[PDB]
């Protein structure tokens, strides 16, 4: 059955890629009316959440800002925002985390299709969800709050690649927003562990291994380019890079704050700016690996959840385990 | 440890950029030598683009970035993938996710 | 895996030499920046030679090798050693053994 | 009591270094007659062993050769010679391993001082033993066998540094010997483990951590220079590099044989030509580390000996453990 929802609910034939496929999807007449209406409903919800965020941020005296949370999958981005961006943490509590620009915001809703249960896989709904995230981000560009001020917005994508970074900088410049960027790094194995801990009944995506590994390579390789942008332009906004110590705790590694560049942890800075190409896909999850990962987790709850996630795939390679874990609905 | 500041921070950053740029270029050069030795199919963007979209649905337009991304991933990240067809599979997977 | 031979072996070797030379230089450059930031005593062979023998009892005579060996060990291998005195200790240890 | 034997048994005051101290030691009148006689006796033994090696090698049709076993401490050099240099293995069995040029050949004898028990530490006898190794190597230079042919010799030092490599190449050229070089690599942790396994009642040295770590850095950093010498000069002799797989087995990584250069394992070749500066000195030997090292050893006997060696220093850093292990007499 594995055609994507864009095929199932699109009317007529699907043009194949930009700018063919793209514009076909933008025209509502190209969808069954039920899907069209579902699109309208999800965008309304997402836009209301974003406005709530933007109003909280303005009331707390924040000038128009693009908050960008850069970093690979499952690196600990949600916790960094809660702890290290107090004004955003206050906004997010009011929406229970909703309202951010993220190509995965619409996936669960689209996968359930208002039927009360998930019937499409993440991969089946991805293109449709990304199409929606694009419409959502498009309308936020010139979104105003109740004071007529430009609305602050939150983008939490991987933001690995140079062209992605450039586009959000250009968006911010064009729309009069500061860029407030936190860049969050974890070892690849941490992301793999983090992904295996995400339960199918939860909303967080469960990507297979190559997504996580290629995401890790890209985020590391293109990190210094991002830092260069803030060093070069003090008026861009502020940058903070957080890396993960041996014990799992996040620590600040480098920062550009007030146009001032500092390296809080030069050892980590050298490490987390390169992909360290030595591979992990074939490494087998066995007792030793699990014991090794437990050895560096002190929190009882996390240690227990980490263990359970891994034990489920005991004897499997990282690749096979994330594959199996990804295929669950 | 002590935070690097001012001139020292900037100089550490400059030298680290040089190191990583040298490693970046080296990883690909070595991968190419190895690829030729094992008969891995030569990377061809145009032919790859004739089984998948390398633009991120129109996001990536700079062809010199499009080439660098996929050529380098093909050789450096997937040295054991031997053919463009097989790599096709991978890129498809990557764009099925975020 | 497949053995690299002929032209490919030689080219792998050439590029790997370049990579390692770039890493070699980088390790020292970064160590120097860090050393200046933490106030580690400047390396001085002459003054070091005035607490230990840097010739291997006359084996190492090339002064440009003598300098490279100990300067680089001081900065790159013992970044936490702050003084020439303390490093003295280490070199003494090294020549007590083979 | 920790003056070296050169001080204790040297007559008069000790000049301080080359060429002062050196030449003082070369003059027998500068030693107590008992020590002088002990020197003569040890050199006689070492020279008889070397001649036995050289005669075995010539009878087996080996042209005048300098066999050089390059590599850091406890990397598995003895096993490589036994398995991978069959003509040398046959010679060595006839001398039970004796006759090689090694700055540690005389140490045990000098430490016991014919008293029947070890009373000086390795460090106390090092300079004297190195002085003797130098006299021993000096007399081997132009040593002939019974056919008047130049005697083949074995040098098993670390041979890390460029100047060391150059001097042995020059020795071989000057004396009409081929160079047959095996270069043996192990991960640093392997050498550390290997050193902790060496028992004080055995003859193998027990150096402290910085010796092993600096030896590892030097051997790796200067490896390609050695390979370059054989690539550049097919008449130099032959070169083989052996590295250590994940399971502990040695495998050939690169070779220059018959002036022909090949890379049998390019992944290992990239790894074992650099010191991988990420440190280990402070890493604590705990249950997890021991379990990790046991996990990659399949031979029951080695697994057991590895475990016992490490358990003795459970809770100590690598540095503290090798320090304590080194200080035993």
């Amino acid at each position: 059955q594995r055609k994507g929802t864009d095929e199932i609910y699109g009317l007529g034939s699907l043009p194949s890629a930009g700018p063919g496929r793209w514009e076909y999807l933008a025209n509502p007449g190209n969808w069954h009316p039920e899907r069209r209406k579902l699109h309208e409903k999800l965008l309304d919800q997402a836009r209301s959440s974003a406005l709530t965020l933007a109003e909280s941020l303005e009331s707390d005296g924040c000038q128009p800002t693009l908050f960008a949370l850069r970093g690979n999958t499952a690196t600990g981005k949600t916790r960094i925002a809660t702890k290290k961006i107090p004004v955003l943490a206050a906004a997010l509590k009011k929406t229970a985390g909703k309202g951010c620009v993220n190509p995965d915001v619409f996936k669960s809703s689209l996968a359930k299709s208002e039927t009360g249960a998930k019937i499409f896989s993440s991969a089946q709904v991805h293109s449709e969800s990304s199409f929606l995230a694009d419409r959502f981000e498009g309308g936020l560009r010139s979104q105003k709050t109740g004071s007529g001020a430009i609305a602050s917005i939150v983008v939490d994508k991987r933001l690995s690649r140079e062209y992605e970074i450039d586009s959000y900088i250009q968006l911010a410049k064009e729309t009069g927003r500061k860029v407030e960027l936190c860049d969050i790094d974890a070892p690849l194995e941490n992301s793999l562990v983090g992904v295996l801990q995400r339960k199918p009944e939860g909303e967080d995506p469960r990507p297979p291994y190559p997504v996580v590994s290629s995401g890790f390579v890209a985020v590391r390789s293109n990190r210094m380019y991002v830092i260069d942008r803030f060093i070069a332009d003090p008026s861009l906004g502020n940058y903070r890079l957080f890396g993960t110590a041996e014990d799992g705790e996040k620590v600040m590694v480098a920062s550009v704050i007030g146009g001032e560049f500092s390296v809080e942890n030069a050892e980590l800075y050298e490490k987390i700016t390169s992909p360290q190409l030595s591979d992990l896909a074939d490494k087998v999850i066995d007792k030793e690996l699990i014991d090794r990962l437990e050895n560096n987790i002190a929190d009882p709850e996390r240690a227990a959840k980490t263990r359970a996630a891994l034990e489920k795939y005991s004897g499997k390679s990282w690749s096979a385990a994330l594959a199996a874990h990804s295929e669950l609905i | 440890m002590k935070t690097l500041t001012g001139a020292d921070a900037l100089e550490f950053h400059k030298k680290l950029k040089e190191r990583n740029k040298a490693l970046h270029a080296s990883d690909l050069e070595l991968a190419l030598v190895h690829a030729d030795a094992v008969g891995k199919e030569r990377f061809d963007l145009e032919e790859l683009e004739k089984i998948c979209d390398t633009s991120d649905a129109g996001r990536l337009t700079d062809a010199k970035e499009r080439n660098d991304i996929y050529e380098r991933m093909y050789y450096v990240e997937y040295p054991n993938v031997m053919t463009l067809k097989e790599f096709a599979h991978i890129v498809e997977t990557l764009f099925s996710w975020s």
